[PDB]
Parts: structure tokens; sequence; C-alpha cells
RNA sequence: CGCGACCUCAGAUCAGACGUGGCGACCCGCUGAAUUUAAGCAUAUUAGUCAGCGGAGGAGAAGAAACUAACCAGGAUUCCCUCAGUAACGGCGAGUGAACAGGGAAGAGCCCAGCGCCGAAUCCCCGCCCCGCGGCGGGGCGCGGGACAUGUGGCGUACGGAAGACCCGCUCCCCGGCGCCGCUCGUGGGGGGCCCAAGUCCUUCUGAUCGAGGCCCAGCCCGUGGACGGUGUGAGGCCGGUAGCGGCCCCCGGCGCGCCGGGCCCGGGUCUUCCCGGAGUCGGGUUGCUUGGGAAUGCAGCCCAAAGCGGGUGGUAAACUCCAUCUAAGGCUAAAUACCGGCACGAGACCGAUAGUCAACAAGUACCGUAAGGGAAAGUUGAAAAGAACUUUGAAGAGAGAGUUCAAGAGGGCGUGAAACCGUUAAGAGGUAAACGGGUGGGGUCCGCGCAGUCCGCCCGGAGGAUUCAACCCGGCGGCGGG
RNA sequence: CGGCGACGUCGGCUACCCACCCGACCCGUCUUGAAACACGGACCAAGGAGUCUAACACGUGCGCGAGUCGGGGGCUCGCACGAAAGCCGCCGUGGCGCAAUGAAGGUGAAGGCCGGCGCGCUCGCCGGCCGAGGUGGGAUCCCGAGGCCUCUCCAGUCCGCCGAGGGCGCACCACCGGCCCGUCUCGCCCGCCGCGCCGGGGAGGUGGAGCACGAGCGCACGUGUUAGGACCCGAAAGAUGG
RNA sequence: CGACCUGGGUAUAGGGGCGAAAGACUAAUCGAACCAUCUAGUAGCUGGUUCCCUCCGAAGUUUCCCUCAGGAUAGCUGGC
RNA sequence: CCCCGCGGACGCUACGCCGCGACGAGUAGGAGGGCCGCUGCGGUGAGCCUUGAAGCCUAGGGCGCGGGCCCGGGUGGAGCCGCCGCAGGUGCAGAUCUUGGUGGUAGUAGCAAAUAUUCAAACGAGAACUUUGAAGGCCGAAGUGGAGAAGGGUUCCAUGU
RNA sequence: CGACUCUUAGCGGUGGAUCACUCGGCUCGUGCGUCGAUGAAGAACGCAGCUAGCUGCGAGAAUUAAUGUGAAUUGCAGGACACAUUGAUCAUCGACACUUCGAACGCACUUGCGGCCCCGGGUUCCUCCCGGGGCUACGCCUGUCUGAGCGUCGCU
């Protein structure tokens, strides 16, 4: 029975919720496990960026957020085409590709392709055979200047 | 203090392990300090107890400089029996008194092939530790 | 408690026409357990009233500004000899209460030289008090691995760890604390401020970056300035005896008028 | 009216394999209530929940859009925060109730059928020989058999592809071995085994000491070790252990290099010519369940049943009209995620033997029921058995002496040993049941250093003592004030 | 001021027994009413009942304040304590609040005085200022005639206290207006790249959980209500599988 | 001497069986067995509800309810 | 302008101390304080303890209105507590409460279905119940006889206590 | 004077509360995350010098071998064991072995009864008996062999 003034409340506890309760006591252990896996993966891929491949510059969909820009899933096929990168080589050199994304505005297209050119100018390519380099990069360029990068690759700034 | 995350400090767990310890490590548990002369002759401090070595009791009712040879290492009771460390019961006969080996000092070691090898390993490890410390 | 406790039984009530209480009783026969009560908080073997459960909200979240406020208050309190002596930290021959030493102690490796440092800083009586206070805890904590208890010694605060942790850490009561990761649970031991602290010089210099002055803000924190006072001059006796107050008062009425007998 | 081929079938203790059953905490596919709430009760709710059945793995399921959106667009799945107790559903009552976008964790993409092209290039099995055994592999040979044109393999899949030309770049793969590293990297990677500091120093308590004092030298000694347990109390130094980018031994595994052996085969750009897709499926009608999905979200039964500038979606049924979006009816895929069962561990502001698991103990035991099933109680001598020798009465139980022990007023269900109840001893009393409150009196058991009652500041006098007072000098230290 | 003080007595009663006088029915519970011929209770020991979570509301304590909050993630020798603590800041996404109103399309909170003009037509163009109006109370604060002093006055010097009256008026209250949104009644103007079935504006009632110079957010504690086993024990029943 | 008594072997199972019919019997249980679970089922109904002192201190009345052994609401109360 | 005197009581944990006036019933219920009590944690007491901790007993001495507490004596043999905060599975006479133990009843009811025993002796510490013998009786062949099925599972048979 | 009863104390009984102890739980967290026709889970029956339970084990039966360790095990007995012409004990466990049911597998079981193929003995190799060994379940894949069809054909 209600008594005097007060909100009319509808608690959703009519359904035996005690059997399904998620307790978060393993939250710090989960954080440590995630951190350890992060460190192990970064250790495994030594010169490559730890965070992952470069993601494209992408505008947010709806009218609430379209003024804002975030990171996308991968660079579009057209962006790769006009950047001069084969779509089967971009992923190996560390570029996320999003085949199912089409471009609608040349402004966003140009932003992404300038990003791709900038990444290609920032890339250090180890030769496949360490003894015999074909066209990769310079010995002085990679003897010490190639080191692991933390955080997003060329981060997106509003 | 203790930092190994795989080594317990629980009193109950430690007592369970101690009282349920297998015989081959009950031997290690039943270890006794060497005398000063033995601790000088060999660069080792303690030594697990054996059937036929001669000790002297340092604590309890039977203290004294008398050198008595062990005659029994009763590992289930975690005691040893010594030659003249005995006690006479009511009917006239006599038995031995259980004594924890930690309450005696070994004065002479029953040397054979194995004891010398154990002494060698312990002395080598002590030398390694002190030379790292220097 | 185990959610199954007190309920692993098929007991049902006997009824009402059998001259016994209506609490559920275990079925079956041929044993002591059959017919005994069950399922009640009053019954031997029944589950407790309101079995405590793991979803009890053990953790509390405190405002970050309040946490920094507490750290500032503890740091300020450690600098008052009345408060630290009130904690009983044996600071009698300490040359100066905000005790700061050179960074050479950060390079200490041996407990021998750490102890010699304490002895030359006249803090060894604190450790002696800790040694004299080691004893056995009263109660079930002995069964629950908290067998031995002792007092809190001084707190060593360091900027860079160059083995100073290993040099210390075999001294009972010594708590080693990085200056950029200060802990209120160690600065105020039992909820009462005033713990004796020994600062390395680099850690002492870093305090104006960690918590800032009032003229500047803290730089090593994104946004924090030191809390403001609500009372600058706290010397109440001096204030009351100031002439400006004394001229505005009326004279004291110091004659006690007791009850007068009605003759 | 026999002999062959094919098709469709059958048998076999045929040659060689595979499945079954268990666990089931987590997961997947079904089936599926009622108690309860609505203050009644039938829709609703409990709930797609319990119970029931089937199938797995270390995770499972999902998953690379027949998507979300309507934007200046995003872009597989899964999980967390939020959206949100919202949109919506609902005897529009009780109640129920998501999704998008945003931020994070993790991030990985792909393969067939078809359309075509390539002398079936394809695969299995059986023999012989060689190199390997480690999960049976490779090489070679067989006018050895078989599968297969009712279609094996190569290219190739919606991100367009292929074939020709023209141009540009030769750019370097995998697998299995030999030897060697840095060996592996928060400091060997893992597993196993054996070791590593310092008081039993002096005096003392005790039954025993691990207790209490002491150790001048800056301080008994070690301390990268003062966690823990054991030892006759309560131990950093008696012992095991503890700390340590400590030592040694054995075994096991992936990483690079030089060699060897095998398999291995052309990539990109421009132009021309071709080629492009999954059907009793979509969709519609109806029915029943389900959903927040409301003129019908999804699932399924039945009836109808397609198209190719087509189809699906665009959260109000319909016609016309433009636009946006994806490409259904085939398949694979790690990570983030779950885990009350299993193996091995660590910890606790939890419980301390009527508690905590039913189970600290010969506990799923004893025992009960035909059975499905139900299911207890039950810890503690002592440091050491030193577990009471021996004498003595009784037939023995059981006593009385004696003996052990610090203790048997710890003597085998033996730590301490409460209350209810009882026996005995002592005191007191008793014909209105006991017991109770208020007030005294008597008695008794104890308490009071009870038994000649204080003390202590100044002054007076007597008898005595004295590193002797004040005032000055020297030195030290404070407190206050000084334009 | 007196008496009495050690193996006999002095003082002590909460505490032990006994006696006597007065009073005095057995507790709990339901109940208008229990000592009740009402129910439970033979005795004793141990266990034994408003707990936790979630959601609100209000009061209070704390921090910051038109902001506040890292709770999820991440970064820091990973781990005795530490599963803690600290940091992020282009991690503030987001939540709550800083705006309301209508079903919705939508719309969305500044006035006051002093002037010249039209007609100061109940009004359009400005200017100058100020910046939420006015009334009546309103703690507090401010001014203040007039007094209160000494061994005394003829003459002013420094400051204190009392004070009739006067003023500014905090919060808050009662009212009168003003502005925002919805909806009625009336009537006239304005705008223009789309002259429109376009858009904007006024006056007068009336509906709103509004505005009218913010008060919230986070954490903690208490009380109350509800969902949950829900203060503890209790059905007759229902369903599933054996 | 019969529609007789009786052993053993079988068959029928719970909203079912079986009944020369009493709702009788179905393992001492039958107007729906027993076992375990949903389940700590629900109860406006009965019983109980654990330390001391100090201060304040009631109502059995209005209105509405498938309301009459109950609630909401006003009143009475305390606290801030 | 103090000084032959250099001196002059207590106080005020301000969350404290002191003064004056009025008042004191109380169920259900509400609120305040608790140096009331229990258990565990963080601090603190150079706390207590084998020259004796907890516990329990007491015709011992007291304190508080009370919750309760302190101390003395005894037993016991190993841990315990004060103060400041923190957190509760925190206080029992009831619940035909649960578990365990114990009383009165009470040396009471009762050891009364189916006719029945007696004498001597043996062993034996001990004989109404054993054994032997002598009597007297019952079952009376549809038995109190001799064997089996089902069920029981060693009860069968010696010897000893 | 006693008996009985009541109250209080001392002591002794009954009882097992309290207090202390704890090889037990409960809760959380981590790392793995592994059964079975090559016979699982479960059950039954057995195995010790003296052994009923608990535990361990399978007729090699409270265990064999191997490796590590290095003088015991222990309630009593007995007995090895130069501990190097090699070793008690315990641990690890990779070799060996692992009775009867049980998915349970020749058929069936509250019992029992077969069939095929080798080997050994009586036989004196031929087929009767006894003993030993190996097969003898269902479904299903690929292949093999034997086949059926007035199924569709071809030659005759
Ligand atoms: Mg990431
Ligand atoms: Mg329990
Ligand atoms: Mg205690
Ligand atoms: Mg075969
Ligand atoms: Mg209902
Ligand atoms: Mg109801
Ligand atoms: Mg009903
Ligand atoms: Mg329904
Ligand atoms: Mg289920
Ligand atoms: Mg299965
Ligand atoms: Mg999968
Ligand atoms: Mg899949
Ligand atoms: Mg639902
Ligand atoms: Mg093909
Ligand atoms: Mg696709
Ligand atoms: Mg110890
Ligand atoms: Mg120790
Ligand atoms: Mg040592
Ligand atoms: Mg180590
Ligand atoms: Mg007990
Ligand atoms: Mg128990
Ligand atoms: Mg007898
Ligand atoms: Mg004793
Ligand atoms: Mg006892
Ligand atoms: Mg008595
Ligand atoms: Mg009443
Ligand atoms: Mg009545
Ligand atoms: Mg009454
Ligand atoms: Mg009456
Ligand atoms: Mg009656
Ligand atoms: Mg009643
Ligand atoms: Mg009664
Ligand atoms: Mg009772
Ligand atoms: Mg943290
Ligand atoms: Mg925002
Ligand atoms: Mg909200
Ligand atoms: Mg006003
Ligand atoms: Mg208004
Ligand atoms: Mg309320
Ligand atoms: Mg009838
Ligand atoms: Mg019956
Ligand atoms: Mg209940
Ligand atoms: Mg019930
Ligand atoms: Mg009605
Ligand atoms: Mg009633
Ligand atoms: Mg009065
Ligand atoms: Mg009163
Ligand atoms: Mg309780
Ligand atoms: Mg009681
Ligand atoms: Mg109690
Ligand atoms: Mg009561
Ligand atoms: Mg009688
Ligand atoms: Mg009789
Ligand atoms: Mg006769
Ligand atoms: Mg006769
Ligand atoms: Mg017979
Ligand atoms: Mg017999
Ligand atoms: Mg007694
Ligand atoms: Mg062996
Ligand atoms: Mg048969
Ligand atoms: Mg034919």
């Amino acid at each position: 029975a209600p008594s005097r003034n007060g909100m009319v409340l509808k608690p959703h506890f009519h359904k035996d919720w005690q059997r399904r309760v998620a307790t978060w006591f393993n939250q710090p252990a989960r954080k440590i496990r995630r951190r350890k896996a992060r460190q192990a993966k970064a250790r495994r891929i030594a010169p490559r960026p730890a965070s992952g491949p470069i993601r494209p510059i992408v505008r947010c969909p709806t009218v609430r957020y379209h003024t804002k820009v975030r990171a996308g899933r991968g660079f579009s096929l057209e962006e790769l085409r006009v950047a001069g990168i084969h779509k089967k080589v971009a992923r190996t050199i560390g570029i996320s590709v999003d085949p199912r994304r089409r471009n609608k505005s040349t402004e966003s297209l140009q932003a992404n392709v300038q990003r791709l050119k900038e990444y290609r100018s920032k890339l250090i390519l180890f030769p496949r055979k360490p003894s015999a380099p074909k066209k990769g990069d310079s010995s002085a360029e990679e003897l010490k200047l190639a080191t692991q990068l933390t955080g997003p690759v060329m981060p997106v700034r509003n | 203090m203790k930092f190994n995350p795989f080594v317990t400090s629980d009193r109950s767990k430690n007592r369970k392990r101690h009282f349920n310890a297998p015989s081959h490590i009950r031997r290690k548990i039943m270890s006794s300090p060497l005398s000063k002369e033995l601790r000088q002759k060999y660069n080792v401090r303690s030594m697990p107890i054996r059937k036929d070595d001669e000790v002297q009791v340092v604590r309890g009712h039977y203290k004294g400089q008398q050198i008595g040879k062990v005659v029994q290492v009763y590992r289930k009771k975690y005691v040893i029996y010594i030659e003249r460390v005995q006690r006479e019961k009511a009917n006239g006969t006599t038995v031995h008194v259980g004594i924890h080996p930690s309450k005696v000092v070994i004065t002479r070691l029953k040397l054979d092939k194995d004891r010398k090898k154990i002494l060698e390993r312990k002395a080598k490890s002590r030398q390694v530790g002190k030379e790292k410390g220097k | 408690v185990s959610e199954l406790a007190g309920h692993q039984t098929s007991a049902e009530s006997w009824g009402t026409g059998r001259a016994v209480a209506r609490i559920p009783r275990v079925r079956g026969g041929g044993t002591h357990r059959s017919g005994q009560g069950a399922f009640g908080n009053m019954c031997r073997g029944g589950r407790m009233f309101a079995p405590t459960k793991t979803w009890r909200r053990w953790h509390r979240r405190v405002n970050t500004t309040q946490k920094r406020y507490a750290i500032c208050s503890a740091l300020a309190a450690s600098a008052l000899p009345a408060l630290v002596m009130s904690k009983g930290h044996r600071i009698e021959e300490v040359p100066e209460l905000p005790l700061v030493v050179e960074d050479k102690v950060e390079g200490y490796k041996k407990t021998k030289e750490a102890v010699l440092l304490l002895k030359k800083l006249k803090a060894w009586n604190d450790i002696k008090k800790v040694y004299a206070s080691q004893r056995m805890r009263a109660g079930k904590g002995k069964m629950r691995n908290r067998r031995r208890i002792q007092r809190r010694g001084p707190c060593i605060i360091y900027n860079e760890d160059n083995g100073i942790i290993k040099a210390f850490r075999n001294i009972p009561g010594i708590t080693l604390l990085n200056v950029s990761k200060l802990n209120i649970l160690k600065l105020a031991p039992g909820g009462h401020v005033g713990r004796f602290c020994i600062w390395t010089e680099s850690a002492f210099r870093k305090l104006d970056e960690l918590y800032g002055t009032w003229r500047k803000a803290a730089s090593l924190k994104s946004n924090y300035n030191l809390p403001m006072h609500k009372m600058i001059n706290t010397d109440l006796s001096r204030i009351l005896k100031s002439p400006e107050i004394q001229r505005a008062l009326r004279a004291p009425r110091k004659k006690i008028h007791r009850r007068v007998l009605k003759k």
C-alpha cells in the first residue's frame, strides 16, 4: 500500500532475479588479465604498433553527432585505389580495410586519402630477408629508428 | 616477508602439510643442528638425522654433555630414541623417551657414501651464497 | 553462507492434530534426524535468518576531491609535533619534525645501513616501541591467519626506488610509500591523522607539483588546487585578547547570585 | 536362350575405420507448467522460467549485412557503460519492455555451387623399394584395382571476375632435418629434483622452556631473509621454510642464423571482348505459439506460390511515384565473453563443533522404507604412556594401600566442567502451599593493620647537627623589549 | 562535653538464615474488560526472529558548485599488505541539473524611467541611461534631534553608551502587475528570391508540474513505502517427473 | 460341493487402475497413493518477536473501497 | 610612581564549569543518551599474563537509578583487555518454539490369556528357573510330534566367559 | 529427641553448557580445463603374517618395473638391506599388468546354454571327451567377394 506522497514505482523483481545476479568481484583480475594479454601481444609484434592498424577518419552517422569525427573500421576501396595501394597488400602493411564502405563526399574522400599518404610516408618497412633488402627501407632508417608505437596510429583529432 | 604467490602461509594448511608429510620429507623436517666443531669442520649448519649418530640433548629434562648414540628414528611420532636417554616404567623395565631431533646437536656423523655427498652439496651452496654476498 | 545450507532436506510440516509444533519436520524414520525440525532459523540444522549473500556492496566510492582533501589534511597533520606525539611516535630527539634526508638513502641496499640511518636520525626508539608492542592478537584472528599484531612505525616516503625498498622492509612498522602514489590508508593509520613520516628530498620537492600551492595549481594533476580555509587565524586566545575585540565588550558579570532563603 | 554391360537392391564373423555410454557448472536445439501477483479471477503475470528430452567444447552459440540509418552518413560477430525503466506492449490494470546512435574490450577475414576455360589436370585403396616412424609422412614404380563426365581438381565469388593486347616491376614462399647461439625476456619459457644467514651466548622462572633481564664498543648476530608452521609457553637467529635479475642436475617447447632436402610459380596498371549467381525458396492467405513490435517482430503447420532494370528493407494496412540501402533461400572462421561440475592452487573484517557443507570423526556411514528415496549422532588424557608395578578383601565387578606425573580433585568417551536434579554434612525454621515488597530485630559467616585514634602549613621554646643563607665574581641557559 | 575500647567487644549490610507488622492472586497474550472455570508455560542449558539488495522520498553530515560525477575502460615493479591506493582530461561518452509547454506539427521565458513626432491614436522609428517591477510587513545594517561624564563654570576641543524619529531593506510571506507554451474571443498591421491555402506580430479571458539573476551533482547516515523468501514459524491446495 | 478356500506365476498405475457398488481397495495412507522438485508456495488469519534510563505521547472517528477480522484518506502522535 | 614583605587558594575535558525558576503518570508509538553488554577489523595503551590468560564457583568488599562493572578468595592452565573509530549472523521466559539433559509422578502402574508343580543329588562362590534321577501332570496323531516350501543367513555344532 | 520438608553454604554425584584449541567448512580469486569399444562412470567380488571398517590394489592383487631420494617401516613378530659386484623407505610414475557385471558386445541372466578356428592330454589324429588360446553384438562409411531382379539394354 502506498503511504502519502511518493513516486509510483515498478520494480522488476517479480521474476526470480536471485538466480541470475552478475557479481563483479573478478573485475580487477579481469583488468590484470587484459593488461597482461595486451603486454604479451605488443611484445610479440615488436616494431609494429601495439594498438593496431591505422583506422580511417570517419564522421558520425546521426544528426546528434554528425559534427564530430571518430575512427572508422577501415579505409575504403576507393581510398586505397587513389592512394595507389593494393587492397591485398594494405592489410599486410598494417592498414585496416573496410570493403563494405562507400564514399559519398569528396571532402571525406580527400581527408582519408591524405591520411593514407601520410601513413605511407611515416611507415618503416623492414626487408623480408634481413641480409638482402630489395626495396624496403634504409639500413640507417631501420637499424634503430623503428620502435613500437603506443596508442592509436595518427590519432583522430576534432 | 614472504612474496611467492604459490607458497601458502595459512596456519591450518601448513599444519596439514606438516602432519601429513610423506616419510622422505619427514626426514628433512627431522633435521638437527651440528655441534660447533662440526659446523667448523664442515661449512654446514644443520643436518638431517640418522640411525647411528651421536648427539646430546640441549632442552628438557635430559640436558647434559653426555654423548648418546641414536638407536631409533621414529618418524611417525617425529621423535628419536637415544641410548641412555631412557626412563624406567612401573613394572621394572625401561623404555626410551621420545625427543624431537631439533632439541639435540649432532656431535659425530655416521659417515658413508651419501652423507659426504650431502655435506658437499650443502657446503658448496653456502660458499656460492657467501661469494655472491661479497 | 552456502545458499544450499539448511535446505538439503525434504522436510514437511506434520500438521496440527499431533500435539507438536507446526515447524516442518524431516520425513522418514529409523534415525535421530527423522522428525526433527528443519528449515527454520530457530531449528538445529536449519538455515539462518536472512542468509547473508555476496551481493552486499562491500565497496564504497569516495569523491576524488574528498580523497585529495584527506591526503592534504593528513600531510598537514604530520607536520605538527602535538599530533604526531599524540599518536605516540616517540619524536623527542628528532631534530626537525618534517624530517627530510638526502637522496643518498634512496640508494641504500642493506638493512644494516638503513638501521644506522634511523639511529642517526634518532627514530630508532619508534622501532623499539614496535618491537616492544609485538604480541598475539585477541580472538579468532589467530585462527584466521591474523595471528600476530604490532604497532605502526614511521612512514618512509621516496621519489625513486633504487633499492631503498629492499634496504628497508625488514624493519617492523616501516611503510615505504612512493610520493606520487600516496595512500591515506597508510598516512592515517587507523583513521587518526598524525603519523611520523620521513621524506626523501626529491619527494619533498615534488609536493608542490603534486598538490600545488595556493598561488599556483597542481601541475601533475589535471585540475586540483589546495583547499581553502574557512578560518585563517585560528589562534582563538590571541583573537579574544586582541584589543579590537576587548574594546567592544561589556564587563563580565562574575558575581554568583545564589538562591536567597526567604526568612 | 545362354552370355555380357549398366541400374536398383541383398548378404558376409569379408579388409580397414567410425558411432553408442558418462559428466553436464558454463553452452546449443526443443518441450514446457503451476504455486505466486493482480488484494477475487479467466487475458495478463510468474515464464519461454522449474521440471522433461536431445547434442557438444574448453569455451559454446554467433559472425562477415537480403544491416543500421536518413546523416556533412556509418559498416562482421561477441562483451562492458549508456540509451532506459525509455519507445512500445498491457482486463492500457497489475505488470512487462527492447533497439539505433556515442564511448570502450577485442579486432581478421574468407570459401563453394553456378557462369566459363584447362586432353579428369582430381581423389581413394592395394602391392614393391628407399628415407622417416611419432600422432603415420614423404619420394619413386605398378598395361594394380577403384571413385568420377548424373562432374574430381586448378583459376575464380559480388570487395566484380576472366581472356586478349600495350606498358611496368623480377621483386622470393612453405615444409622437414643438421649445428650453433640471443637462448625464451620484469628479468630460465615450462615441469621436476637437491641445496643456500644469524645465539640454543651469560644469569635466572619453570615440568618443559620459545619467558624475564644482559651482551661495552653504537650498540650479541643475520637481515634482499622480523611470512608461516613445528619443537615440552609465547622463537627473525633450534628445524623445515622465507628473500634473492641465488646455485647445481635432468627433462620438455617455440622462436633466428649458415647448410641440406623436398614441394613450389608471375605480379601490377591502362584499353578491348565476354560472364555473372543459391526455388515448394521469397512473397501472399489463414492458423497456433512467441515478441516491446502495436492492421500482425519472429517461428512453424496447411493452401497458393514467383521475378529478373528483379528481390528484400525503409516500425500504420492500401494504390501511384521518386529515392536510399543491401543482395535472401550454401558453407568456414581466432580475440574480447561464460563456468555453483573436474584437476591444482592462493586468499578472507566469514563459522568455530546444536556453528560452518548432511558430513572436522570407518558420512552419503549407521539406520529406515519393497522401492523411488530419507539420512543422523559422533572432536579434545598427557610434553612423554610415564596407561598404575607390587601388597591386600572379594569369584569378579569394584575397593584400600602403593607407584608415575607439576597435576589422576588429567586414570582410556580421560582439556575446563555451569545449570536443572540428587546424596551427605552444618546452621536455621516449619499447623493458614510456597515464594515476594517495605520496615526492623535476633543469629551466623566474613570485612575493617578496629582496639587507645589522625594529620599537616606557619609560629613559640628546649636539646642537637650541617656538602650553609643573603649579598657579590665567573660561566652556561632561558624569557621579555629595542627606531 | 562525657563514656568505652583487643582473644573480648566495636562498626558493616548490599550479602546468609530465622522471626514479626503492614501490603501483597501468575507471568505472557488476544481483549472494552484476565487472577480468571480463556489460551501457552514441569525444570535447566545452548540456538532463536525487521536482515541484505534495488528503487524512490525527506531530514542531516561532507566535498565541489552552474556545474558535478569515472561508477566502465586505460596507464602505472602485477600480485605480502595491494583484488588496495594513485593518475587520465582530446577517456566527461554519458547520467543528473542549467527550460518549459502542447496529443502533435512545433514554439520557447526583460522590463523600467526621461524625450522629442505621427493623433504619445491606449501607439509605430529611434535616442539616453539602468537592468527583472510595485505594495505592506520584514531580522540586520545606516543616519539621527536629544541626553548620560569628572572639584565647578564663562569656551571648543578626542572618542563611548542611551536614544524619539528617519532611511536602505536579506530570506520569507500575502497581493498587484510583467514575460514563456497550449487553447478560446476580438481586430489591425508588417515581411518577401519562392505572393502564398506563406510567414510574423497585438489586445482580452483561460489551461501549464513555467520565467521572474540558478542549486545542483557526487558520497555517507537516518526514517518511511514498495519489490523481492522480506521480522520468524504455519496451511487446505496446484504443477512436473518418477 | 461350491458364485467354495488357498499358494505360487502373470496382467491392469494415480485423475489412473480395480470394484457382486461400501466411494470400497490400490504396501497401517484413498471423496484421488507414495517419493522428490517448483517451494522458504500464498495467507487481510493465529502465535512469538531478545538491554537500561530520560522526554513526548494516542485511536477505535470522517470519506471511499465485492468494504465489515482489511486497506487508502482526514483526524489524533512524535521527531526535525 | 606600590613594595621592611616580590607574595596571593580552586578553576575553564568551553562537547567544560556554574547560577536561578518551573516541572516529573503512561499502553500502542516516536526520539535522545548510554564510561550498558557480545563478536570481529583498523589505530592506540614501551597494556596484562605460566610469580598464572579465558572460563567457572563464591556466606568476600564495593560502585552505578539501571543496563552492568571493579576488586578479594578458590579451581583452571594460555591467551585477554582498556581507549578512538569501523562492521555486525550483537542481547531471550515465552513462540502446543528446535536440540540436549533432568525431575515430580514413582520404588507407583504393572511383570494375572492357553490347569502344575514337587523331592533328592551334581557342578558351582552363589540354585525356584542349569543338569541327572525319582514322582505328579499337559499337548492327546486336524499334537506343544516328525519333516519341507517361501523368508531368515550361520541362528547349525563343539568349547570357554 | 528425632523423621519429613524448606532455605543457604561446603563437598561429592548426574549432565556436558561455557572458555580455549582446529589436518573442517563457506565465500572469493587464479591457472589449466583432460572420460569411453585400445572398454568409461558406476557396481560386485576378492588381495595383508597377524586386518572388520576407512584407504590402497586387481589373481603380479595395502601392489611389479623404472627414475629421484637415501636408512628405514613400526601395534607385535619375522626378515632382508657391505647403502659400490648398487639400495630400506617414501615420492614421482613414462614400462608392464589390470577378476566379474556394466554403452557391455555369442544367446540369456534372481538360471545357464552354444557355434567356428588352432594347440596340448586321454586318444595314439580320426574324431569323441578334458584343458588352453582366438573369434562369434548393433548401426554405419569406403572397398572386396558372392549374388537377385518378365528393371533398361546389347550380342546370340
Ligand atoms: Mg583496441
Ligand atoms: Mg547449518
Ligand atoms: Mg573470548
Ligand atoms: Mg570384417
Ligand atoms: Mg490473486
Ligand atoms: Mg490475497
Ligand atoms: Mg484464490
Ligand atoms: Mg495466464
Ligand atoms: Mg531444466
Ligand atoms: Mg550423449
Ligand atoms: Mg564456434
Ligand atoms: Mg558458425
Ligand atoms: Mg515476458
Ligand atoms: Mg567444379
Ligand atoms: Mg557477401
Ligand atoms: Mg610456536
Ligand atoms: Mg618461530
Ligand atoms: Mg636455518
Ligand atoms: Mg627462494
Ligand atoms: Mg562445545
Ligand atoms: Mg555440524
Ligand atoms: Mg557383575
Ligand atoms: Mg593441574
Ligand atoms: Mg571433563
Ligand atoms: Mg547440597
Ligand atoms: Mg486495546
Ligand atoms: Mg471477549
Ligand atoms: Mg493477564
Ligand atoms: Mg471464570
Ligand atoms: Mg478450555
Ligand atoms: Mg492467545
Ligand atoms: Mg499446558
Ligand atoms: Mg515449551
Ligand atoms: Mg585502483
Ligand atoms: Mg556530452
Ligand atoms: Mg534517467
Ligand atoms: Mg515586493
Ligand atoms: Mg504571475
Ligand atoms: Mg514517504
Ligand atoms: Mg454415499
Ligand atoms: Mg491401506
Ligand atoms: Mg517466510
Ligand atoms: Mg509452507
Ligand atoms: Mg466495487
Ligand atoms: Mg483477532
Ligand atoms: Mg509532580
Ligand atoms: Mg514519564
Ligand atoms: Mg541473530
Ligand atoms: Mg532459554
Ligand atoms: Mg541464548
Ligand atoms: Mg517476551
Ligand atoms: Mg503394583
Ligand atoms: Mg503378578
Ligand atoms: Mg495324565
Ligand atoms: Mg491329556
Ligand atoms: Mg514342528
Ligand atoms: Mg547353537
Ligand atoms: Mg556439583
Ligand atoms: Mg619398486
Ligand atoms: Mg530360468
Ligand atoms: Mg531383364
